[PDB]
RNA sequence: GGUGAAAUUUUAGUACCUGUGAAGAUGCAGGUUACCCGCGACAGGACGGAAAGACCCCAUGGAGCUUUACUGUAGUUUGAU
RNA sequence: AGGUGUAGUGGUAGGAGAGCGUUCUAAGGGCGUUGAAGGUCGAUCGUGAGGACGGCUGGAGCGCUUAGAAGUGAGAAUGCC
RNA sequence: GGUAGCGGAGAAAUUCCAAACGAACUUGGAGAUAGCUGGUUCUCUCCGAAAUAGCUUUAGGGCUAGCCUCGGAAUUGAGAA
RNA sequence: GUAGCGGCGAGCGAAACGGGAAGAGCCCAAACCAACAAGCUUGUUGGGGUUGUAGGACUCCGAUAUGGUAGUCUGUUAGUAUAGUUGAAGGAUUUGGAAAAUUCCGCUAAAGAGGGUGAAAGCCCCGUAGACGAAAUGCUGACAACACCUAGGAGGAUCCUGAGUACGGCGGAACACGAGAAAUUCCGUCGGAAUCCGCGGGGACCAUCCCGCAAGGCUAAAUACUCCCUAGUGACCGAUAGUGAACCAGUACCGUGAGGGAAAGGUGAAAAGCACCCCGGAAGGGGAGUGAAAUAGAUCCUGAAACCGUGUGCCUACAACAAGUCAAAGCUCGUUAAUGAGUGAUGGCGUGCCUUUUGUAGAAUGAACCGGCGAGUUACGAUUGCAUGCGAGGUUAAGUCGAAGAGACGGAGCCGCAGCGAAAGCGAGUCUGAAUAGGGCGAAUGAGUAUGUAGUCGUAGACCCGAAACCAUGUGAUCUA
């Protein structure tokens, strides 16, 4: 979700990690991931948006 | 750039509600005592251009 | 889907030619264009509608008619497309451009009686065929030119 | 003995006659002649080399020239202002 | 998925179809000082473009799969160096 | 030292103006234009012409038709012998 | 690519409306007033005044406020540019000349961007994320100061409101508009107004109506471009490429001059660049050394081909041969082990490749050979096939936010859903016609649209190379007249 900057801060290096907010999220980003984590609000954030 | 209509053709052809080209009758200016009545009254009709033609001037009036 | 096992639609790319690659492709050499004229040259051939010189059929033809400056194009919309409001509906140029039945009123909106009308409607527009004032008022409802 | 280019050159183990063939072939056919490698000489052929024929024709090519070709125009001259 | 039967399968200009190989991009999965690419040799495989596998050379990078994009393929231009 | 290319100079030859002057040289417009000649690079499979008519400041160019190819629609089957 | 322009040819080609970016408005001249100077006006200065629902002067009253700014090296302040500081975490093991490779267990991460290091390193180095830093000089923003602008309402008697101007004739030009029926704008020439009861425009012209108020000036932003500077980016180049120039290149070199204009990168991790010896005058070699390797020795990585040479398995001195191919003894060899390899006496058959042609081995063209380079591309449009989404609908453009991304918003607009007619116009019809006729085009008898992809076309150099020439600036009379 917006404004989480600490969880944000802290995914970002590990290697294996890609990190979006909810409302800048592409197909691209997803096909590339083989799991998507995405916290509660941030689920009902791409619902809202899509 | 865009293409271009031919401005002569489109002064001279009409799309038709079928997309052929109507067109007016050539022999119809002057010299009419060289012409029978008959050829007279049949070329005051319109008709269509050719398919032969149309193929040929087609992308002239592709937005006219 | 995966990045490494992107597949196309059946038919829906295609491998562009390339001309002037080899014999057996059967565009070498001449790269399909044939031997020599004017049709073979870098650039070469003739502006459309030109017939090498007979002079050409638009020359051939009059020029005919006129463009009115005062020209008024209706935007034209038939009963059947008024069968979609429901009885008693204020059909108006306002709500057909809600309905995107008429993005384009033009001129205004004209209303024709190409189908068979089956609502009753108080239909507002800027002209009426005699045939669809009929059709509306037969439905028993109304028209009224703006 | 020393020094050391060049034009040319599809690859060439590169004969003769008569014939054949894009109608004048070292190279195809038939026959004839001819051991292998050079050196000094000569020019008949390789339609030899050199130059994308200059003659000829063509290209709705070019350039220079001419005139009572066309259309313009510097200059000159005449009038109005 | 294949099988049977009949028929067909010369080809310039040219149309259609389907592929080979080159460099780069992405993802995946891999190979490399226990020797990558490149070079060279070999009696290897496929219907073709072409593909492997070994020895030698070489000393750092490079395949494969799927998809993408192309300065993507040369023997001729009296081509240029 | 003077005369410069829409030019100069010429005891006059189209003569000279930096080793080609019916009009210098250089750079630019500029990748001028070229209905002309030359060149145009991997593979296999299917099919496969034309060198004709008409018109053309047209005749070695072009255009429509004819002949090739690919796709599609449809009929009381309209084709061929 | 519409309206139009156009040997109505080739072609040329708007504008307004609509949607956006950005937005900001102001000063003069004249009337009039005051002062001064001069010859009642006639100049200078200052005031005054600034316009179209007409404004102002002027005459009445009434407030000396309130707001604004496209002012200044006016300071003050903050930020910022131009140096920097700080910045986590690895050791062994196997291979090797060397480890970052490998294996084993660890750890750090707001830092796993990138570069370097004896091979490929998150933890060795430079860095990176992050935190931090300015004596000096710029630049920017505020704040303050100062300066500069900023009056309301009612009256019309009179005065002012840009003249050799507007405009017209003639000749040119600009307007998409080629004189045209040609409005609008401008230039030269000549003629030449009105002025508020006025003047201009609404595409000849007139009337009416409507909209404006020329002949004075200034004005930020949104727009164009990048020689330079800083930090970066690339399904851009990788030395015949990429700038002409990776290298002491606009150099060498050519030319009187303008001007033309090259070639040319790589030892190795480190020079550790071969002490010493030997042949030689030297060059150059042979040893000995250095090095992991010197057949890495400086013409130095790799080291193809043409070309040149040495060795030799087989063949060749009676043979006329595009030189191979098929058949084949003999000899010599042993493989990706395959009904193998090299050579080949002898026999049959057999006139290269390309281009261009009715037809070429051609005594037509092109190539000395080898290597590299060298030709249908891209953009915007048209159109068709294929594909996907949605479907009587389809779709946004500019722009805004956003990673130079996706995406979101944006419906202005565009195509389609109705045609017929030159047009007024009518409309599932319509036009022609007197016609309820006939006939044309349509409907009946519906599929479109956005995007991708491919074929072809159009505008562009448009597949590549090639003229003789044409035009416009320059450079040359050191040759020659
Ligand atoms: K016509
Ligand atoms: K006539
Ligand atoms: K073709
Ligand atoms: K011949
Ligand atoms: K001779
Ligand atoms: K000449
Ligand atoms: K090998
Ligand atoms: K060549
Ligand atoms: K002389
Ligand atoms: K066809
Ligand atoms: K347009
Ligand atoms: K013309
Ligand atoms: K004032
Ligand atoms: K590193
Ligand atoms: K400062
Ligand atoms: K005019
Ligand atoms: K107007
Ligand atoms: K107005
Ligand atoms: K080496
Ligand atoms: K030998
Ligand atoms: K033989
Ligand atoms: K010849
Ligand atoms: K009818
Ligand atoms: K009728
Ligand atoms: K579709
Ligand atoms: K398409
Ligand atoms: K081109
Ligand atoms: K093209
Ligand atoms: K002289
Ligand atoms: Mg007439
Ligand atoms: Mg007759
Ligand atoms: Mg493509
Ligand atoms: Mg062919
Ligand atoms: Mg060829
Ligand atoms: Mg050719
Ligand atoms: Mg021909
Ligand atoms: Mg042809
Ligand atoms: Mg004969
Ligand atoms: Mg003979
Ligand atoms: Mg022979
Ligand atoms: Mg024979
Ligand atoms: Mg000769
Ligand atoms: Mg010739
Ligand atoms: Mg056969
Ligand atoms: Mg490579
Ligand atoms: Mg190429
Ligand atoms: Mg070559
Ligand atoms: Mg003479
Ligand atoms: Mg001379
Ligand atoms: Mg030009
Ligand atoms: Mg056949
Ligand atoms: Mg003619
Ligand atoms: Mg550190
Ligand atoms: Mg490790
Ligand atoms: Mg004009
Ligand atoms: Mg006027
Ligand atoms: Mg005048
Ligand atoms: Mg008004
Ligand atoms: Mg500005
Ligand atoms: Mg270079
Ligand atoms: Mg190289
Ligand atoms: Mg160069
Ligand atoms: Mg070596
Ligand atoms: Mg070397
Ligand atoms: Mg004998
Ligand atoms: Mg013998
Ligand atoms: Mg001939
Ligand atoms: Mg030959
Ligand atoms: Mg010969
Ligand atoms: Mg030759
Ligand atoms: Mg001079
Ligand atoms: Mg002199």
């Amino acid at each position: 979700e917006n404004g989480n900057d600490f969880a944000a801060l802290s995914a970002r290096n590990l290697p294996n990690v890609s990190v979006v907010t909810s409302d800048n999220v592409s197909v691209l980003d997803v096909v590339s991931a083989n799991k998507v984590l995405a916290t509660q609000t941030a689920l009902t954030q791409i619902e809202e948006v899509l | 750039p865009k293409q271009k209509t031919h401005r002569g053709l489109a002064k001279r052809v009409k799309r038709t509600g079928g997309g052929g080209l109507k067109r007016g009758r050539a022999f119809t200016s002057h010299r009419f005592h060289g012409k029978t009545k008959k050829q007279r009254r049949q070329l005051r009709k319109a008709s269509m251009v050719a398919k032969g033609d149309y193929k040929r001037i087609r992308q002239q009036l592709a937005r006219m | 889907m995966k990045l490494h096992e992107l597949k196309p639609a059946e038919g829906s790319r295609q491998v562009r030619n390339r001309v002037g690659r080899g014999t057996s492709s059967g565009n070498g050499k001449t790269a399909g264009r044939g031997q020599k004229g004017q049709k073979a040259r870098s650039g070469g051939g003739v502006r459309l509608g030109f017939e090498g010189g007979q002079t050409p059929l638009f020359r051939r033809l009059p020029k005919r008619g006129f463009t009115n400056i005062n020209r008024k194009d209706y935007a034209v919309v038939n009963l059947d497309t008024l069968n979609r409001f429901e009885d008693g509906t204020e059909v108006t140029p306002v709500v057909l451009k809600e309905a995107g039945i008429v993005k384009n009123e033009k001129a205004g909106i004209k209303v024709l009686a190409d189908g068979e009308l089956t609502k009753k409607l108080t239909v507002k527009a800027a002209k009426f065929s005699k045939s669809a004032q009929e059709a509306i008022e037969a439905a028993g409802g109304s028209i009224e030119v703006i």
